[PDB]
RNA sequence: UUGGAUAAGGUGCCUAAAUAUUCGCUCAUGAGAUCCCAUAAAAGGUGUUGGUUCAUAUGAACUAGCCCUGAAAAUGGAUGGCGCUAAAGCGGA
C-alpha cells in the first residue's frame, strides 16, 4: 500500500538525529594513529565499540574502535551485515561515495588543508601573490563603488 | 542501558500542538499552555500529518525510561486541560462554625473567612490563569478550574494549607476544605 | 597563550575547570580578561553549592573578622578567589600572575569590542552529563547576597541589542566583500586564478 | 454537624494514613518505606493510630 | 519459622553470622538424600538424635 | 597497528604433568586454557591452579606444552558467555556474566574491567571458570539481547575526541556537543 | 660535577608530568580521594548497580559494590588548598 503524498512528509519531516552509527556509514576517525582517515562502519560490537573497515582506498585495516574515536559523516552506503573488505571496496568504488565526500564542504575543506600542508614554498609565495593581486582589484572595486 | 524507548502521546482532534526544543507549546479551545521539558535529554518529535507526537530515549537507565514517561504524562494531562478546563472540585467540611468562603478579583484570590471562629481572613491568590468558583449545585463545593492541570492543582494544595488548622488533634478536628472530586469540564 | 590580552566570555562554563584554565595560562605569562562571570556554572545542585557558600562564610576569624577570610560575594569576586587559590600567591610571581587576570562582571567598557574566546576543556556542555544537576554562578550569588544581579542581567540584555546591530551591519559587509572577490575573480590572470582556487581561496 | 460522606472525605486526608516507626512522617496509607532521608528510608512502618 | 528464629537469635550475638540451611538429615553427618538410601537398604541405626552407620567391620 | 587500545591478555593452552616416580611410572598429563597477560603469567596460573585441584606443584612437576591460541575469527562478533568465581570482602561467589566481543581475549580484558567496576573485584581474586560462544538463542543477558537486534541503529551521542594537537585551550566560537 | 635513564610516587592547577586513552561503578539537603595516618560500628535502606537461588515477565528471597541513614563538642577550617561530578571520586586496564 502506497503513500500518495505522505511521502514527502517523511522527507521533509525534521529529524534530531541524522547520521546514525550503522553498517556502510562513511566515519572520519579522529584519534589514534589513523586520524583524518575515512573508514566504514562494518559490524557493531558493543554500545561502545564498532568494527570499522577502511576500503583498500583507504589506509586503514579492519580493526575494532571505541565510537568516541569517530566522527560520523553524512555518507551512507547499503551494505550486507556480514560484508567482507572485497565487497566493501568493490561497493563503494561503483557508488562513487569517496568522490561525494569530496564534494560536501567537510570533505572540500580538508582537502585544501592537506593540499595546504603539502604546499612548496614557492606555492605559498605564488598564493600570496594571487591573494595580493585580488585584494589590489578588490580595493579597485571598493574604490569605484564608493 | 536499553538502546532505543519510545512513547507514542496521541494528540485529541481540536488542538494546536507546537514544539521546538523540548519547549512545548499547546492550543486549544480554553487557553494557551507552555511547558518547556529542556532538563532531560530527550528528542520528542511531532507528526503533523496524521495524529500523535512520539517521544523517544536514546541509551540511559530505567530512570531515564521513567522520566520520558512522566513527559509523556505531563504531555496528555496538557492535552486534557487545552480540550477541557481541569475541574476541582472541593468540598468544605465544618463541624461548628460555617466557613465565610469570599471570591474576588476576577474569581481569583479566594478569601477564607471564620474557619473555626477565630475572626480573621484567610488569603490564598490563585496561580496565572486559575479560575475559582462556588456552588451552583450543593451548598459547600469550590470549583477550581483552568487548563493546566497542574496549576490548579497547586492552587488547591494552597487552599487547603490555608485551611488547615494547627496545634490540636487532627483526627477530632476534621475541620476544613478539601479535594473531593478531580475531573474536567 | 602568545597573545596580548586573551578575553574569556565565562558563559557556560564550568567554574573550577575553567580556573584551573586561566591559573596555568597567568602563571606562562598571559593577561587574562574574565568577562561575564555571572553565568559561569557549578557541577553540584544550587542547594549543595549554597550550602558550601553558607559554611564557607560562618569560617570567620574569631578574634577579629576585619582580617581572615574576606567572603566576596560577586561572582567575578569568587571567580577571582577561585583562581588566586589555584596559584601560588604568597611568592612574587604567583602575585604578579594573580594581578594579571582581571574579572568583570557582564561586559563593561573594552571588553564588548574585543574577540571573547571560549575554553572547550572546561565548557559545561561538554563536562556534564545532562541528567546531573547545575548550578549559575550569579543566581548563587543573588542567594548570598549580591542584590545587583536583575540589573546586570538588564545590562547584558541592552549589550545584546547593540552587538545583533553590529553583527548585522558585519553581515552585510562580509557579504559584500563576497560579491567583491565574485566580481574580480574574473578581472584577474587566468593561471594565478586557477592558483588560488586550488587553494580553496 | 459533619455529614458522613464530608467526615469520611476528611478522614481519609487526616486519618488514613501509614507513619514513620522512627520520625513519625505522615505517609500514605499503602506505604511500604519512610520516603524521608533520616531514617534511611526504613520499612518499619504502623498505620496511623485511629482513636 | 526456624531460619525466622536463628535470625532473631543473631541479634544477639556480636559480629557477623549467617543462617544456613543445610542438605544434611539433622545434626547426622549424611546429606538427605543419602540418608534415605541409607534408611533403604538398612546401613543405619537410629538411636537418639544421633544415629550409627554399619561400617562392615566387627565380629559377628 | 593501535597501542593505545590494544589488551595484552592472551589465551594460553598449557600442558603439565607431576614427574613420574618408580612408583607412579605413568602419570597422568593436565592441560587447560589460562587467560593471561603473557607467557610466564599463563604458567603460573596454570600451576596455581594445579596446587588448588590435584596434589601436584611446579617442584615436581613439568610443563609439557604451551601454546598461545589466537582467534580464529577476529573480526567476527561473538556473544561470550563466562562464568567465574570470585572472592569479595566478605565471601566467596560464583556467576555468569555475558559480553559481546571480537575475540574470546577481548572479552576476558572486558570481564576483568567490569568485576573491577562494579564489584571492587581485583584481578587475584577472580578466577575464570569457562568462557563459551553462546547462540543468540540462549542468550539471557538484556544487555546483549538488545545488541543481537534485527536492523540495529543507535546516533553517537559521545564527546568528540580531538587529537592533543588540535586540542586547544582557547576556541573561537563555542563548540557544538549536538553535531548532527 | 655534566648528561642520561629510572625508583617510590605522581601527571587539573598549586606542582615537573596526561583536563591521556580505555571499560565500569557512584549524586551525597554535611560525597569521595591511596601503606603507616591521623577513625568509625551493629543494624537498616522499594537509592541505584550487578549477581545467586527459586517460583509462577511479574512475585519472592537472598547476595555483594558503590551510595545513603545510623554519624553529636566545643577558635574558623581543612582529601594539604583551591576545586572536582562525560571527576581532578572509587575499581581496574
Ligand atoms: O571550598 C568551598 C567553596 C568556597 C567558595 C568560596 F570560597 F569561593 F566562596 N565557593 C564555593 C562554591 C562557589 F559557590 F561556587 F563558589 C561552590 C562550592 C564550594 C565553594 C567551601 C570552603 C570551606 C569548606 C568547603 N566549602
Ligand atoms: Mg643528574
Ligand atoms: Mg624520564
Ligand atoms: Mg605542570
Ligand atoms: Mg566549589
Ligand atoms: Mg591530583
Amino acid at each position: 500500500v502506497e503513500l500518495t503524498e505522505e511521502e514527502l512528509y517523511i522527507s521533509k519531516k525534521n529529524l534530531l538525529f541524522k547520521r546514525f552509527v550503522e553498517p556502510g556509514r562513511l566515519c572520519l576517525i579522529e584519534y589514534g594513529p589513523y586520524a583524518g582517515k575515512l573508514c566504514f562502519i562494518v559490524d557493531i560490537v558493543t554500545i561502545t565499540r564498532v568494527i570499522v573497515d577502511g576500503a583498500f582506498i583507504t589506509g586503514v585495516p579492519r580493526m575494532v574502535i571505541p565510537l568516541k574515536r569517530l566522527k560520523l559523516l553524512k555518507e551512507r552506503i547499503k551494505i550486507n551485515k556480514n560484508c567482507k573488505s572485497g565487497f566493501l571496496r568493490k561497493t563503494v568504488n561503483s557508488t562513487k561515495v569517496l568522490e561525494e565526500f569530496n564534494n560536501s564542504k567537510l570533505g572540500k575543506k580538508m582537502i585544501i588543508k592537506k593540499k595546504r600542508d603539502e604546499a612548496t614554498d614557492f606555492e605559498r609565495f605564488q598564493v600570496y601573490f594571487a591573494k595580493r593581486e585580488l585584494k589590489k582589484k578588490m580595493t579597485t572595486i571598493k574604490n569605484k563603488k564608493n | 542501558k536499553t538502546i532505543v524507548s519510545t512513547q507514542k502521546v496521541l494528540i485529541p482532534e481540536g488542538v494546536k500542538v507546537a514544539i521546538n526544543a523540548r519547549k512545548v507549546t499547546v492550543s486549544g479551545k480554553y487557553g494557551t499552555l507552555r511547558r518547556s521539558f529542556r532538563h532531560l535529554p530527550i528528542d520528542i518529535r511531532l507528526n503533523k500529518l496524521k495524529k500523535y507526537i512520539k517521544v523517544v530515549m536514546w541509551f540511559g537507565v530505567p530512570d531515564s525510561l521513567a522520566c520520558i514517561r512522566t513527559v509523556c504524562t505531563h504531555l496528555k494531562n496538557m492535552f486534557t486541560g487545552v480540550t477541557k478546563k481541569f475541574l476541582y472540585k472541593m468540598r468544605l467540611v465544618h463541624a461548628h462554625f460555617p466557613i465565610n468562603s469570599n471570591i474576588v478579583d476576577n474569581n481569583t484570590r479566594i478569601e477564607i473567612r471564620n474557619y473555626l471562629g477565630e475572626k480573621s481572613v484567610r488569603f490564598v491568590k490563585a496561580l496565572p490563569g486559575v479560575v475559582i468558583e462556588k456552588s451552583p449545585n450543593v451548598k459547600d463545593e469550590i470549583y477550581v478550574s483552568g487548563a493546566d492541570i497542574e496549576n490548579v492543582s497547586l492552587t488547591a494544595a494552597l487552599i487547603h494549607q490555608s485551611v488547615l488548622c494547627r496545634n490540636k488533634d487532627i483526627r477530632k478536628f476534621l475541620d476544613g476544605i478539601y479535594v473531593s472530586e478531580v475531573t474536567t469540564v | 597563550m602568545y597573545k596580548k590580552e586573551y578575553v574569556i566570555d565565562c558563559k557556560g562554563h564550568l567554574l573550577g575547570r575553567l580556573a584551573s584554565l586561566i591559573a596555568k595560562e597567568l602563571l606562562n605569562g598571559q593577561r587574562i580578561v574574565a568577562v561575564r562571570c555571572e553565568d559561569i556554572n557549578i557541577s553540584g545542585s544550587l542547594y549543595r553549592n549554597k550550602l558550601k557558600y553558607q559554611e564557607f562564610l560562618r569560617l570567620r576569624t574569631n578574634t577579629n573578622p576585619k582580617k581572615g577570610p574576606l567572603h566576596l560575594r560577586e561572582p567575578s569576586k569568587i571567580l577571582w578567589r577561585c583562581v588566586r587559590g589555584m596559584l601560588p600567591h604568597k611568592t612574587y610571581k604567583g602575585q604578579l600572575a594573580l594581578k594579571k587576570l582581571k574579572v568583570c562582571v557582564g561586559m563593561p567598557y573594552p571588553y564588548d569590542k574585543k574577540k571573547k574566546y571560549v575554553l572547550p576543556s572546561a565548557l559545561r556542555a561538554f563536562r556534564l552529563k545532562k541528567h546531573r544537576r547545575y548550578c549559575r554562578l550569579g543566581t548563587l550569588s543573588s542567594r548570598v547576597g549580591w542584590n545587583y544581579d536583575t540589573l546586570v542581567k538588564k545590562n547584558e540584555v541592552l549589550r545584546k541589542q547593540v552587538s545583533k546591530a553590529y553583527y548585522k551591519k558585519k553581515v552585510n559587509n562580509l557579504n559584500e566583500k563576497k560579491e567583491i572577490k565574485t566580481e574580480a575573480l574574473n578581472l584577474i590572470n587566468p593561471e594565478q586564478r586557477q592558483v588560488l582556487e586550488n587553494f580553496g581561496y | 454537624a459533619i455529614e458522613p460522606s464530608l467526615a469520611q472525605l476528611a478522614q481519609k486526608y487526616n486519618c488514613q494514613k501509614l507513619i514513620c516507626r522512627k520520625c513519625y512522617a505522615r505517609l500514605h496509607p499503602r506505604a511500604t518505606n519512610c520516603r524521608n532521608k533520616k531514617c534511611g528510608r526504613t520499612n518499619q512502618l504502623r498505620p496511623k493510630k485511629k482513636l | 519459622k526456624a531460619c525466622e528464629a536463628l535470625r532473631r537469635a543473631k541479634y544477639k550475638f556480636p559480629g557477623r553470622q549467617k543462617v544456613f540451611v543445610s542438605n544434611k538429615w539433622g545434626f547426622t553427618p549424611f546429606s538427605k538424600d543419602e540418608y534415605q538410601q541409607y534408611k533403604k537398604k538398612g546401613r543405619i541405626i537410629s538411636d537418639g538424635v544421633s544415629c550409627k552407620f554399619i561400617r562392615e567391620k566387627g565380629p559377628l | 597497528i593501535d597501542n593505545s587500545l590494544n589488551t595484552n591478555i592472551h589465551q594460553y593452552h598449557i600442558v603439565g604433568r607431576a614427574i613420574p616416580t618408580a612408583k607412579d611410572k605413568n602419570p597422568n598429563v593436565y592441560r587447560m586454557c589460562i587467560f593471561a597477560k603473557n607467557d610466564t603469567n599463563a604458567k603460573s596460573r596454570f600451576w596455581y591452579f594445579m596446587k588448588k585441584i590435584n596434589k601436584l606443584k611446579k617442584s615436581n612437576g613439568e610443563l609439557l606444552a604451551c601454546e598461545q591460541i589466537k582467534e580464529r575469527f577476529p573480526l567476527r562478533v561473538k556473544n561470550y558467555g563466562v562464568l567465574l568465581r570470585y572472592d569479595s570482602r566478605t565471601g566467596t561467589h560464583n556467576m555468569y556474566k555475558e559480553f559481546r566481543d571480537t575475540t574470546k581475549e577481548g572479552a576476558i580484558a572486558q570481564l576483568y574491567s567490569e568485576m573491577a567496576g562494579r564489584h571492587r573485584a581485583r584481578a587475584s581474586s577472580i578466577n575464570i571458570i569457562r568462557i563459551s560462544e553462546i547462540s543468540s538463542s540462549l542468550v539471557r543477558r538484556p544487555h546483549i539481547k538488545q545488541l543481537l537486534k534485527r536492523r540495529l541503529r543507535f546516533p553517537a551521542l559521545h564527546l568528540p575526541t580531538l587529537q592533543k594537537e588540535y586540542r586547544k585551550k582557547f576556541a573561537s566560537k563555542r563548540p557544538s556537543t549536538y553535531r548532527m
